[PDB]
């Protein structure tokens, strides 16, 4: 059926490995590593030391790695290799589908699309608002097949109430219908 | 009286295959022995997810207003109401959430956050979502949309709870509703009109006297902060799990592969599947759980809206204490 | 029902589900264990099947009772609680039986086309300030002043049948030439 | 002697045909027989 399915991540792969391969010459990428036996996946970072330095590996309240003590001199920050999430947009009708990496900036994935609610692909902007919104992508946005062509990106409209202005006076204004019908 | 009704939880997705088994092939071979695990988690969840947006989509279309007048400055006459005009958010909306300590889910780009600064504390379930295989979603209207909706709702009081039929728009005071209101409770006519600006001082302070309640002793608020603290809870089941090892020789799945050779890493391997299968399910049970009970919640607030806000209320103890003469919401 | 004639293909890491084979192929020992993974996953798959149908038959059981109040309130009488019932001004409502509980039919009143019109609060007699009278079940409106029912416009006399007696208020207008009928006292 | 005041706010006004109904008679009704009303002086 046609919705906005969340699938499984984008996984960050391995770029090398380093063994205590330095550390240093491959910060910032995710590598597998092995420092004195401790090993896993992650993405080293030059930062402030925290920790007592002598016992080398620092961990967090959830027992991961997140700090290292090199032998090097310096302090790295110990970061996981992070998975993008992706969530499917589809529509069953038109057969189509657009991808959502909620809560990832572009620069890591027309092109690709910038909104809200993370980045995505396979929508084109339309500056165009509905209320009938099927494929609500989260905060007010929404994605519309074009129909097949490109979904759009659409924004969900609020429907404002009929105004009505209060008067300066002993009157009143009316808001009264001068027609109905029935409905169920 | 203050009220605070829960509409909507947290949704949640869970990368069930990476939560249990981290990448590794020999984990997922094993996790295949458990049948379509994943399927019934990913699928349980997305049903519970859409319930929200069912809910919040059936509450918004009851909250919303066929008539309205605009809310101006100066909204309430004599009453005192610029604690609810709009400043866009109400001013106690504002107040309100910023008393109420909730953690940044970083919609647009938080993924980048929590590499470019890293986890704001220990425990930071929003930076977990990346390495424990979990993502928080959006809600399905963004803040300035609910905020119309309210803001709508606040225009339309006077006007609405006037006089028979849903179909017409008094455009009256705010004043000269309460009146109207009061005199329906069994306050005479003589006495309002012999004190207009003592009742309009009472009121005033009534509602003055709240812009500073959003504290300890502040029942409604606290229950803000729980149904907050709920979410988060839910979070750290699977922020923390993954660190246990239900008896393996280690959480690690490349430890224990690292070694033990498979008749032996088989059964390793195994017990950790089983711990976090376990997981999964009590999470999806409480997920269904809270989205049930959230959608019934969220079913009185349509009713309080419409009884409460809408219209003045003769139901003793629905809305507030004492006898109902106005309500807001925000 | 799907969740028990699925799970009992599974193995949950045994050799087979299928307990002949388990002991076809194995000694007691190793036997044991392979039989009790398959009971261990049936357990666990029954208790979850039960603790689903507790937590539905208990959410059923609610929503019956919400049936029960939308018949007492909605077919049984007209309702007047906005939103209870259906959208716009309750008239009428019907239930039919569904699959697995009740359908309702929920007719409604919708307005449309509305217009401004400007409406008193009330009328007095100017020469008799005290004899007041205010609309009943609809409004006042200019036109001179006539009275329309609250849920369509369409301007009929002030009579007696359409007003009510009430004490004089800041807001009512003061008329002194065409007095409706209730006021030429 | 008697005068009404609404259900919420104690404040005594005159009895008049605006906050009085006419009802059939029971048996705790008072007799009056000297400041009657206005819906009483018939």
């Amino acid at each position: 059926e046609s919705g906005v399915y969340s699938v499984s991540s984008f996984e960050a792969k391995p770029s090398g490995s380093v063994v205590e391969t330095k550390i240093a010459s491959q910060l910032g990428n995710c590598v597998e590593y092995s420092l004195y036996g401790v090993s896993g996946r992650g993405v080293f970072q030059n930062c402030t030391a925290v920790g007592v330095r002598q016992q080398r590996f620092v961990y967090d309240a959830y027992q991961n790695l997140v700090g290292y003590y090199s032998d090097d001199g310096n302090y790295y920050c110990l970061r996981a290799c992070v998975s993008v999430p992706v969530s499917v947009i589809y529509d069953k009708e038109t057969k189509t589908h657009a991808t959502l990496f909620g809560s990832v900036a572009c620069e890591h994935i027309y092109g690709p699309l910038q909104t809200p609610v993370g980045c995505v692909l396979g929508l084109v902007n339309s500056s165009l608002f509905v209320e009938d919104c099927k494929l609500p992508l989260g905060q007010s946005l929404c994605a519309l097949p074009d129909t097949p062509g490109e979904m759009r990106l659409a924004s969900i409209a609020f429907n404002h109430p009929i105004q009505v202005d209060q008067l300066n006076s002993s009157y009143f204004k009316l808001s009264i219908p001068t027609n109905f019908s029935f409905g169920v | 009286t203050q009220e605070y009704i829960q509409t909507t939880i947290q949704k949640v997705t869970v990368d069930c295959k990476q939560y249990v088994c981290n990448g590794f092939q020999k984990c997922e071979q094993l996790l295949r022995e458990y049948g379509q695990f994943c399927s019934k988690i990913n699928q349980a969840l997305h049903g519970a997810n859409l319930r929200q947006d069912d809910s919040v989509r059936n509450l918004f279309a009851s909250v919303k207003s066929s008539q309205s007048s605009p809310i101006i400055p100066g909204f309430g006459g004599d009453f005192n109401l610029t604690l609810l005009e709009p400043v866009a958010r109400s001013a106690i909306e504002d107040l309100l959430f910023d008393k109420v300590t909730i953690a940044d889910p970083g919609y647009m780009q938080g993924y980048d956050d929590c590499m470019q600064q890293g986890p704001a504390s220990a425990r930071d379930l929003i930076c977990a979502q990346y390495v424990a295989g979990y993502k928080v979603l959006p809600p399905l209207m963004d803040v300035n949309m609910e905020a119309a909706y309210t803001s709508s709702l606040l225009g339309s009081i006077a006007g609405v709870g006037w006089t028979a039929g849903l179909s017409s728009f008094a455009a009256i005071p705010f004043a000269q509703s309460i009146f109207y209101r009061l005199n329906g409770v069994g306050i005479t006519q003589q006495v309002l009109s012999e004190n207009q600006k003592l009742i309009a001082n009472k009121f005033n302070q009534a509602l003055g006297a709240m812009q500073t309640g959003f504290t300890t002793t502040n029942e409604a608020f606290q229950k803000v902060q729980d149904a907050v603290n709920n979410n988060a809870q839910a979070l750290s089941k699977l922020a923390s799990e993954l660190s246990n090892t239900f008896g393996a020789i280690s959480a690690s799945i490349g430890d224990i592969i690292q070694r033990l050779d498979p008749p032996e890493q088989d059964a390793q391997i195994d017990r950790l599947i089983n711990g976090r299968l376990t997981t999964l399910n009590a999470f999806v049970a409480q997920q269904l759980v809270r989205s049930e009970s959230a959608a019934l919640s969220a079913q009185l607030a349509k009713d309080k809206v419409n009884e409460c806000v809408k219209a003045q209320s003769k139901r003793s103890g629905f809305c507030g204490q004492g006898t109902h003469i106005v309500s807001f919401v925000v | 029902l799907s969740k028990l004639a699925s799970e009992l293909s599974n193995t949950f890491g045994a050799i087979s589900a299928s307990i002949g084979d388990i002991i076809q192929r194995l000694d007691p020992p190793e036997q044991d264990a392979q039989i009790d993974r398959l009971i261990n996953g049936r357990l666990t798959t029954l208790n979850a099947f039960v603790a689903q149908q507790l937590v539905r038959s208990e959410s059923a059981a609610l929503s019956a009772q919400l049936a029960k109040d939308k018949v007492n309130e909605c077919v049984k009488a007209q309702s007047k609680r906005s939103g209870f019932c259906g959208q716009g001004t309750h008239i009428v409502s019907f239930v039919v039986n569904a699959p697995n509980g009740l359908y309702f039919m929920h007719v409604g009143y919708y307005p449309s086309n509305h217009i401004e019109v400007v409406s008193a609060y009330g009328l007095c007699d100017a020469a008799n300030p005290t004899n007041c009278i205010a609309p009943v079940n609809g409004y006042f409106i200019k036109t001179e002043w006539s009275y329309t029912g609250s849920s369509f416009y369409a301007p009929e006399p002030i009579t007696s049948l359409n007003t009510k007696y009430v004490a004089p208020q800041v807001t009512y207008q003061n008329i002194s030439t065409n007095l409706p009928p209730p006021l030429l006292g």
